This record gives C-alpha cells, sequence and structure tokens, in this order.
RNA sequence: AAUUAUUAUUAUAAAUAUUAUUUUAAAAAUAUAAAAAUAUUGUUAAUAAAAUUAUCAAGUUUCAAAAGCGUUUAUUAAAU
C-alpha cells in the first residue's frame, strides 16, 4: 500500500492527506533516512460508505496477497509467540 | 497477468496501479544505459527511460535502461518513431533502419523521442497483480 | 501485559520492564468471556533501531540459532531492550522484512534457524562493532585494572587451541548467572510517548535508561 | 475565518502548508543552481520568463493620480520584474549556437 | 584584431572533432578522426552524414570517455596554435 | 484556419472531419505499422533510391548493396524546397568537399529552438524536486526536533499523553 | 463569443508546489437519485444503444427485410 526506493509499508489514507497519497515522504526502514514512497495499491477505506458493511470497498485480491506473505506463513515463528504476550 | 480472460480491464485496456508485492520492481544498482552504457542515476530522478519489458532479466536485472537523451536509434541517429525499437546487439536500433528500410529523417522532433520517463509510459502493459497461479489467497 | 490477564500466571517474563506500569495481581479465578478473549487490542511494540540494533547483535553472536531457544539468549545480554516474547517476535518480523534475518528450516531438523542474510551481513558486522566499541567504555573494570583481564588475552588465544567450543560453554552459563544479578538490581525501563508524523500515522517514540533499585 | 465578519481579510491565508519560511537563495546555494533562477521556479512562469500571461489590472499600477504618485508595476512588485537575462539564457536560441559559414 | 579568427559555431564544432581526435592518440588509442571517413560522397561508410552545427540533443558520443566542449576549443582562436596542435591531422601526407 | 504552411513544423495533431466520428487524437500506431512494414508506402526519397538508375547504367548490374544515405554533395542543386524530393533530409550541399554543414533553413533553426526549450523544461522540473527534496526533506528533519523537544518536555511535566487514566489501564494491554 | 460568461485558444514541451474565490439551520414541486424485499414488461407509441461503480458496468439465440462502409440542413433503399 506504499513502497519505496527498495521496500514497502502499509497505511490507510484519510481524506485530509489525499494530496500525499500518490507519492509520500517517509522513513524507509531498509535504510536510515526519509525516502519517497509510492502507492503500489489500495488496501481499503478510512471510513464507512453509507449503508454498507465494514469492508465496503474491500482491500483487494492484490493487497491481500501482500498480507498473506507478511502474516500469512509465519510458521517459521509461532515460536516466541502466536498471539499471546 | 494470469487473470484468466474476460476479467482484465476493458475500456482503458489496462488496470491502473499494477500492484507488484510479489517482486518489488525497483530500479537496480548495477544499472546502465543500453544505448549509451554510462551508469544511470539510481532512482532520485526521471531522467532515465526505464523500459521493463514485462519480466526482462536479460537486458539488466530488470528491463532495458536509457537516459532520455540516449533513447535515439543508434544506426540512423534520429528518434525512435512510435517508440518501437529493435535491440540490435545491445544498442537500440530504430525499427525501420534495423529493418532494412532507409527513410531516415522524421518530421516532428529529430534527435529526441516522444517517450515517457521512468516506466510511466510502459505501465500500460505487463505484469499486473496476479502474475502467476497465485492461489495462496484462497487456500488455507 | 499483566500476569494472569492475557497470559497464565507466573509468566512474569524477566526482561526489560516497561516504565511506570504497575504489575498487580489478579485472582486465580480470572477468565474472559468467549468473546472478550479476542477483542483485547494490545499496545503496539517498538520495533525501531534500539531493538533492531540489539536483536541483530544477538543473532550475530549465535549466527545459526534455533528460533525456539532464541529468546533465551536476549535475556542474557546486560543491554536487553525487549519487553517480552511478543516484542521479540514483532522485531523479528521487522528484521525479517528489512532483509537482515532469513529463516530456514534446518533441513536435518524440523526447526527454523535465524540466519543472518548475506545481503546485509556486512552491515551488522560493522553494527555490532560500534556498540561493542561504545559498550566497553562503561565497565568499571575496563580502565581500573586492565591487567586483571590481561590474564584473559593470552588464555582465550591459547584456549582456542584446545577447547574453545567447550570454554565458552561454561562461560555462557556463567554470564547467564551474572547478568541475572544485574537484572535484579537494574533493568532497562522503557518510557514511550506517542507522536503523529506529517502523514497522520500515530506511532510511538521511545527511549530506554537503566533504573537503579538495588 | 475567525472573523465574525468575513471580508477581504480574516480569511486565514494558508489553512495548510504550515512548513513556511523557505530560504530559497540560501537553499539554492546548496544545489548550486543560479540563485536568480531558483526563486523563479516558485512564481507563475508568466512573471519571470517571456511567456504569454494574464495580469490583474491593479497589479499593473495606475497613472500618477491626484491621490497617489505613478505607481509602476515594478516598484510595488519588485520580485515580479521579468529577468530577461534569465529568459534568454534559458529559453531563446542564440545566434552563436547556429552560426555556420 | 591581430590574428584571432572569427570562429563560427561550425568551426568550434570542427575544432572539437579535431581535438577529440588528438586526445584519443594522446590517450594512446587509435584516433578515429571523424572527417577521415569523409569523402566526395560524404561518409564513405555509407552512414548518415553528421552535420556540424550539431544539435545539443545529438552530441557526438564516443564510448571511451573523451571530453571535448566549448571550454576546450575557445583558446585555439588564431591560425597558428592549430597548425601546430592539429598539425598531424589537417596536414595531408605526400609520401 | 491558420494554414499549416504557417506553422514552423506542421502540427502534431491533425484534425479532420467526419460529422459521424468524434475523437481528437489522430490514430497513430496505424500510420506507423504501414510504412515500417511496407517499403513502397513512402516515396523512395529520390537520391537514396536514385544512384540506382546510375549504378545499373554504368555497371550493368543491380546495385545489390545498401545505398549510402545523406545524398552526395552536388545533387539537387536547383531544387529549393526539397523536403519531398528527398526524405526530409537537408539540401545536400554544394559540389564541395567542405565538412557537412546544415543549411540553416527556417526549419533547422526551429529544431534548435526546441532542443533548447526541451532542455529548458526538463531543467525547470529537475530542480523543483531538488528543492522540494529540501523543503519536505528538511521539514521532517525539523519536525523530529519538535517531537524531541516535545519528547523532553513531556517527561518532566509528566503528561503521559495517554488519557485521563494512569498507566495501570495501559499495563493490561486491553482496551482497558 | 455584447461581459471578468459555458470557456484548458493544445503551436509546443514537461511530470511530486501542501500555486488557491463560491453565501446559508427545514418539507412542496423540480434538477435529481444513494438505499432497498417481491415482481419482470401487466407500464408504454414503444422495456433492453442509454452517466459513473473496485460489487471493475458486456444480454444470448432464431427468423424475415436490408447495401456498403464513404457522405449529407429536417439524415435516409438521399446522393457518392
Ligand atoms: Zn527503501
Ligand atoms: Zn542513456
Ligand atoms: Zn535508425
Amino acid at each position: 500500500n506504499a513502497c519505496h526506493v527498495p521496500g514497502d509499508q502499509i497505511f490507510l489514507v484519510s481524506n485530509s492527506f489525499t494530496r500525499r497519497l500518490l507519492t509520500r515522504t517517509d522513513h524507509c526502514p531498509k535504510c536510515d533516512r526519509l525516502s519517497t514512497f509510492r502507492f503500489m495499491s489500495v488496501s481499503g477505506m478510512v471510513g464507512r460508505m453509507p449503508y454498507k458493511p465494514v469492508d465496503t470497498p474491500g482491500p483487494s485480491y492484490a493487497t491481500l496477497y501482500w498480507r498473506k506473505q507478511r502474516s500469512g506463513k509465519i510458521a517459521s515463528q509461532p515460536l516466541n509467540e502466536v498471539c499471546n504476550k | 497477468t494470469a487473470v484468466p480472460h474476460e476479467e482484465a480491464r476493458s475500456r482503458p485496456h489496462f488496470p491502473a496501479y499494477t500492484e507488484d508485492v510479489d517482486q518489488p520492481m525497483v530500479v537496480p544498482d548495477g544499472v546502465c544505459c543500453f544505448n549509451c552504457d554510462k551508469p544511470i542515476d539510481g532512482d532520485d530522478i526521471n531522467s532515465y527511460v526505464w523500459v521493463p519489458s514485462g519480466n526482462a532479466r536479460v537486458p539488466t536485472t530488470q528491463g532495458y535502461f536509457f537516459h532520455v537523451k540516449c533513447f535515439k536509434c543508434w544506426n540512423c541517429k534520429y528518434r525512435i518513431i512510435h517508440n518501437q525499437f529493435y535491440s540490435k546487439d545491445s544498442r537500440a536500433w530504430c525499427l525501420s533502419c534495423a529493418l532494412g528500410r532507409d527513410i531516415r529523417v522524421p518530421t516532428r522532433r529529430w534527435h529526441t523521442s516522444y517517450v515517457n520517463t521512468h516506466r510511466t509510459g510502459s505501465r500500460l502493459t505487463g505484469q499486473f497483480f496476479p502474475r502467476h497461479r497465485h492461489q495462496m489467497e484462497f487456500l488455507f | 501485559f499483566q500476569a494472569g490477564v492475557h497470559t497464565p500466571h507466573g509468566s512474569r517474563y524477566n526482561a526489560a520492564r516497561m516504565k511506570n506500569w504497575p504489575v498487580q495481581e489478579v485472582p486465580q479465578n480470572f477468565n474472559f468471556t468467549n468473546e472478550q478473549r479476542f477483542k483485547a487490542k494490545a499496545v503496539p511494540r517498538d520495533t525501531g533501531k534500539i531493538p533492531r540494533d540489539f536483536l541483530l547483535s544477538v543473532l550475530y553472536r549465535n549466527q545459526p540459532c534455533e528460533v525456539a531457544s532464541l529468546w533465551e539468549h536476549c535475556l542474557h545480554d546486560p543491554q536487553i531492550v525487549l519487553d517480552s516474547k511478543r516484542h521479540l517476535r514483532e522485531v523479528l518480523q521487522q528484521a525479517r522484512a528489512e532483509g537482515f534475518v532469513s529463516f530456514e528450516k534446518d533441513a536435518v531438523t524440523d526447526r527454523w534457524v535465524c540466519h543472518l542474510t548475506r545481503e546485509r551481513f556486512e552491515e551488522v558486522r560493522a553494527l555490532v562493532g560500534a556498540r561493542a566499541e561504545a559498550q566497553d567504555l562503561y565497565s568499571g573494570l575496563r580502565g581500573a585494572s586492565a591487567t586483571e583481564t590481561s590474564a584473559y588475552s593470552e588464555s582465550f588465544r591459547e584456549m582456542n587451541e584446545d577447547t574453545k567450543r567447550e570454554h565458552f560453554r561454561l562461560l555462557s552459563e556463567q554470564v547467564a548467572d551474572t547478568t541475572t544479578h544485574l537484572r535484579k538490581f537494574q533493568r532497562m525501563e522503557m518510557d514511550y510517548l506517542p507522536y503523529t508524523d506529517l502523514n497522520g500515522k500515530v506511532n510511538f517514540m521511545w527511549w530506554y535508561e537503566m533504573s537503579d533499585t538495588r | 475565518y475567525n472573523s465574525f465578519e468575513r471580508g477581504w481579510k480574516d480569511k486565514t491565508v494558508h489553512p495548510l502548508d504550515r512548513r513556511g519560511r523557505f530560504n530559497l537563495d540560501e537553499a539554492a546555494a546548496e544545489l548550486q543552481l543560479d540563485e536568480a533562477y531558483v526563486a523563479s521556479l516558485y512564481k507563475p512562469l508568466h512573471y519571470t520568463y517571456s511567456m504569454k500571461g494574464q495580469r490583474y489590472p491593479a497589479e499593473q499600477g495606475r497613472t500618477s493620480r491626484p491621490g497617489s504618485l505613478a505607481a509602476s508595476r515594478d516598484r510595488m512588485f519588485p520580485l515580479y520584474r521579468r529577468n530577461y537575462k534569465l529568459n534568454r539564457e534559458l529559453r531563446v536560441l542564440d545566434h552563436r549556437r547556429i552560426s555556420t559559414d | 584584431q591581430v590574428g584571432t579568427l572569427v570562429m563560427s559555431q561550425a568551426m568550434r564544432h570542427a575544432l572539437m572533432d579535431l581535438e577529440r581526435a588528438v586526445r584519443r592518440k594522446e590517450l594512446g588509442l587509435e584516433p578515429n578522426y571523424l572527417w577521415d571517413r569523409w569523402g566526395p560522397i560524404g561518409f564513405i561508410d555509407g552512414a548518415r552524414a553528421d552535420y556540424l552545427p550539431r544539435f545539443e540533443h545529438n552530441p557526438y558520443v564516443d564510448p571511451d570517455g573523451v571530453d571535448v566542449t566549448e571550454i576546450d576549443v575557445l583558446p585555439f582562436n588564431t591560425h597558428e596554435q592549430i597548425r601546430e596542435r592539429y598539425r598531424d591531422f589537417i596536414e595531408p601526407d605526400t609520401a | 484556419r491558420k494554414a499549416l504552411q504557417s506553422y514552423p513544423v506542421p502540427p502534431r495533431a491533425r484534425n479532420y472531419e467526419r460529422r459521424w466520428s468524434s475523437s481528437r487524437t489522430n490514430p497513430y500506431n496505424r500510420m506507423f505499422w504501414r510504412t515500417v512494414l511496407n517499403e513502397d508506402f513512402a516515396r523512395p526519397s529520390f537520391w537514396v533510391s536514385d544512384f540506382r538508375h546510375k549504378y545499373l547504367a554504368k555497371h550493368g548490374m543491380d546495385y545489390q548493396g545498401r545505398v549510402p544515405a545523406s545524398p552526395a554533395p552536388g545533387m539537387y542543386q536547383g531544387f529549393s524546397d526539397v523536403h519531398k524530393i528527398l526524405a526530409n533530409h537537408p539540401k545536400p550541399q554544394r559540389e564541395s568537399r567542405h565538412l557537412p554543414v546544415m543549411p540553416m533553413t527556417p526549419r533547422v533553426v526551429f529544431e534548435h529552438a526546441q532542443e533548447k526549450r526541451i532542455d529548458y523544461a526538463k531543467k525547470m522540473h529537475r530542480d523543483r524536486r531538488l528543492v522540494e527534496q529540501l523543503r519536505t526533506h528538511e521539514f521532517w528533519g525539523w519536525y523530529m526536533k519538535l517531537q524531541r523537544v516535545r519528547g523532553r518536555w513531556c517527561k518532566e511535566h509528566g503528561v503521559s499523553s495517554r488519557g485521563v487514566y494512569g498507566p495501570a489501564v495501559d499495563a493490561a494491554e486491553l482496551w482497558g
């Protein structure tokens, strides 16, 4: 939902920061500096549309496949925790 | 894409914002002009015309790279009309000259193509989000 | 994080305590309803530099390390900046996406091994260098009688002749017992504060110092 | 509008873009970009280069009135005077560059 | 003026191609002077003739890293300091 | 309507006609495939396609080689607006051996006036982001001074900035 | 174009500026339609070529009558 010079992140955009939507400026963690991000794809909405369920627009078939890699197959590390504290 | 058929976009012919979370699609560091061979600024700029020919790999880790001013036909030295070029032995040749034809001067702008910069003209095609089976979605 | 709320009792993880958070006891009758177990929106953990600079110095020591017994190592460092098993795993997701660590199931076994990725491997080697360069300053023995540990210079060099792998074995549990005494008389208490960047993403700025209680 | 009476005033001038105070020429010195040029980037291109543009009539400045002296368009708007060195140097083709004989 | 030749833009691009041919054999490489493939029909190599008041968007590029620019040829103004600098190229061989 | 012979270069977009056809853009990519694919489409451009008829006569053969481009010096000397009795090539030369020079027709000079106003545009953009990557680049660098000076002040004044409650509502890591 | 009006005058070129003209406490019509169970043409001279949509905006089939694809001031077995 936003990438980098070489990396990615994720964020739901409001109405107020619609200007910064296409390309941002942010701290790229695969670096130590602010670097301009892009908008590789959508991941939902910041609020409800009238008369519609919680996931009115739906994230995507795409941004889900990005999620199913981040959370997804964590089977490398249910060790050190699963959801507990 | 995979997008079996009848699911791709129809009126503009292509979906906006090719999501590419599978492979990040960044400009490489060992990058260089195909036509000129001078190293290219990493990513801070749109002085380079980055043609990622879908998945390319061979021209560079990603697709061919050209500074906006090295994007001319090498043999005839004018612009690449309608931007279809012909990679002749690692020096982009104009299709008409590279094809044997000889009409060797255009009308509008001679030594600089009409091209877009940094793939912005090449993102009408190639590698939309579901670039493969990608069934990891609905499987458990 | 409290003893009996999200976690079973007695699981008071002996790691960096959060600052000002009073650990209070809950009766051993407690249990959420079948739905409150799940609402429970936790507090987000720092994954920034100081944990990611501290975790990697661990995984640089124990280069191939079974993930299961990884947490039992970060507890051992005097500079543990990690609140609990949850914080480690979230940092371990961060450092995973950064490209620093790379889990591989240890083919001969069925457990993954946090391998420091060869891509950014030469970065952490420098990174572990600066901290050690800046850590040996503090110790009151480094500088008072440097010759007390000049007995160590030769030994460990000639130790690596016969039993280097067996030397540090006892040294490993030795520090594990001596870092606990410290961790009873001082811990790195983490005081955090939220803040909103120009892009409206509320996140927390952190810092850590050592609380002296004795 | 914290006015209580709207007008040509108390219309909060920039209820956004809070990162004010840009020292262009100071910043232009870091980029080594001809301080006179950089400041021109940040005003409508009508005002600096020899481009077709639309000017407001009060901006043009009035003849010498009984109430006020002749207020030329420059002495009231100094940083809008076109710089025709900077135009020519950038936008027009010099005899030199095509002198063939 | 005494001897300072009025160098048209065509010249200061003909004196660039000469200087670029010097630097090459000053680098030790082969000085492939452009106008020694230039014959009575134009480029003998059957190539498109490179016309001299060359556009600034078609600068002659040699992938050997030779620098010649306006700062280079402006001192070679008068007749004398080229007949000795580019002696080896402007002069034909009669042997 | 401003006859095309007035424009320095003939116009890019060429509007036509067709009451029953509404689309601004000329369909290129069709005018391109023909021409590239079919040799004949574009008139031979006399010279590069003469020089046969002069090889065949003087050599008894088809030329059977790639014809040189850039017409020889001395050809088409009476012509004045060649541009068609050629490709768009320049009027070749005099019958001389002087180095090739573009005869600065009103057209060639205009192209110079583009490749300077192309370098002009790409330069006014290239250094907007160069100063835009100071303003926002330094605004962040300064904003983090703010969250630091706010970070320092919010510890001595003890404003935890996390609600009316004490941290004992935080330590639960519930909502409350 | 009667104007400071519908109004990017598209000859060019370029691509991240936090460039800066839009009153206001209601229901009728109306312009208009978000939302929403059944029904599917019973409405009508006649449904189906009839805005946009991330729920990604596309009816299928048969028969009869009907040429060229250009071109028209009441737009077609007009006139080419
Ligand atoms: Zn990055
Ligand atoms: Zn290039
Ligand atoms: Zn060519």
